[PDB]
């Protein structure tokens, strides 16, 4: 499994 | 380069620390030496937050009468809470007599929750601890505190009752959900990290098991503890490595809780 | 694969509520938890919870083994335990049955012969009137008496050691401080990877104390794992950290 | 002011 910053960012952003 | 913070707020982080590990005469002893509350209520939230801890029953239900003929007000619910709490204190009143009348205000209390009881086996549970030497001697009423159930109570009656209260600019902010363990992680990470880049500059290069391995939550290695070292280092790096894929490993803490006293 | 005990958690909650003098809080947590904050023999947790729980002729009939030693100094002790005594009688007393003020008067007689000036006790007598320091909390007063004897006593009863259950001082905060810094560091790190500017106020005014709900994970420091070991000695200022504490607003009551 | 990391951990120690 890999997972970068902007990835964990995009979630973040793309879920309130 | 200057941060401010608030001691009414790491008060309230240790009270939602507090509620969350059941500590609630503790909690209770903390809001009335230091005056802070983890929320923010009406003037008559406080009111009934007050009436719910000092067990002030029968105010209570004269306090929220007024709200019987509402809509989605599950008043059998509430008076259920209610009536259920005053007669759980009242059974512990009478087989810790041992009598008096403290018998008849429990039947009496069973009698008034006769009918708000969700179902009948329930109330045949209730009335079967009315039996028992020790309403604690039941697996589910077994770990009873009074001061416990008056807190569960005011959570669940708030959450009905909410009706309103005064906003404000940031008066209103409470503590989320286990929010002091996950800074004191977040804190030990950061030391973890911290003696990771200080030992890979500094020549051993370590797994990343042995900076796990030596967390320390009581002694910190670190005087002064804050050097801002870590953000001004990531200021001046080059950008490239923050497009660095990762790996997506989990963190597994494991938990030695706490063996309260009875 | 970390071990955490929440009995440390609790031992930095009972150092923080120490250094703000929340006593009581501190007494109600310590009973309701059975967590003390310190190394302490089986002796001195018992003459501890004695002094705490206000058994003064309890805690003299305790030390009195002691008294009879040469490097000891007898009338400091009993002064301190009798002064306690006659001021938390004198504070009973005075609340609105009554037969207080012969135990007030007999605890102040009691330690008339301990005082170490005759001037001291002249103005101890003017005190039956009242209120001239009223920063006397028992609560307070009694985790002053015990840490007062312990500074003491602690050469006849050995700790039996070393200083490794001790909460250390204000950890609580720093681990707060330490914590919100990691957050600031993450959102530093996904904000100059996703195409954002940055800078170090705006993380630093970014702070969120009570909570910007990031979860917790280790991704930072698996990030620091697969990162080349070739930039890891860089060249940044050391900042001028300071951190403004806006301190409480104990009320008044009591 | 000041520009080092790999010197923190010897300014650390000294103590």
């Amino acid at each position: 499994k890999m997972t970068s910053f902007a990835e964990r960012k995009k979630q973040l952003v793309k879920a309130e | 380069e200057t941060v401010n913070v608030k001691e009414v707020e790491i008060i309230k982080l240790i009270l939602d620390f507090l509620n969350s590990k059941k500590l609630h005469i503790s909690m209770l002893a903390l809001e009335k030496e230091s005056g802070v509350i983890n929320g923010l209520f009406s003037d008559d939230m406080l009111f009934l937050r007050q009436l719910i801890l000092d067990g002030q029953w029968d105010e209570v239900l004269q306090f929220i009468q007024p709200l019987e003929c509402m809509e989605k007000f599950d008043k059998k619910r509430f008076r259920y809470i209610i009536l259920k709490q005053k007669f759980l204190e009242a059974l512990c009143v009478n087989n810790a007599m041992s009598l008096e009348f403290t018998m008849q205000e429990a039947v009496q209390c069973l009698h008034a929750l006769e009918e708000y009881c969700p179902s009948k086996d329930d109330y045949s549970k209730l009335c079967l601890l009315l039996t028992l030497p020790r309403l604690t001697n039941h697996a589910e009423f077994k770990d009873w505190n009074p001061s416990t159930a008056r807190v569960h109570c005011f959570e669940e009656v708030c959450v009905m009752v909410a009706p309103a209260d005064r906003k404000l600019s940031e008066a209103g902010f409470k503590a989320s959900n286990n929010r002091l363990f996950q800074l004191v992680m977040k804190g030990l990470l950061y030391e973890c990290c911290v003696e990771f880049c200080q030992s890979k500059a500094t020549g051993e290069e370590i797994t990343e098991s042995e900076v796990l391995l030596g967390i320390d939550l009581l002694c910190g290695n670190g005087c002064d503890d804050l050097d801002l070292s870590l953000l001004s280092w990531l200021q001046n790096l080059p950008s490239s490595v923050f497009s660095c894929a990762f790996e997506q490993k989990m963190l597994n803490i494991h938990v030695d809780k706490l063996l309260k006293p009875t």
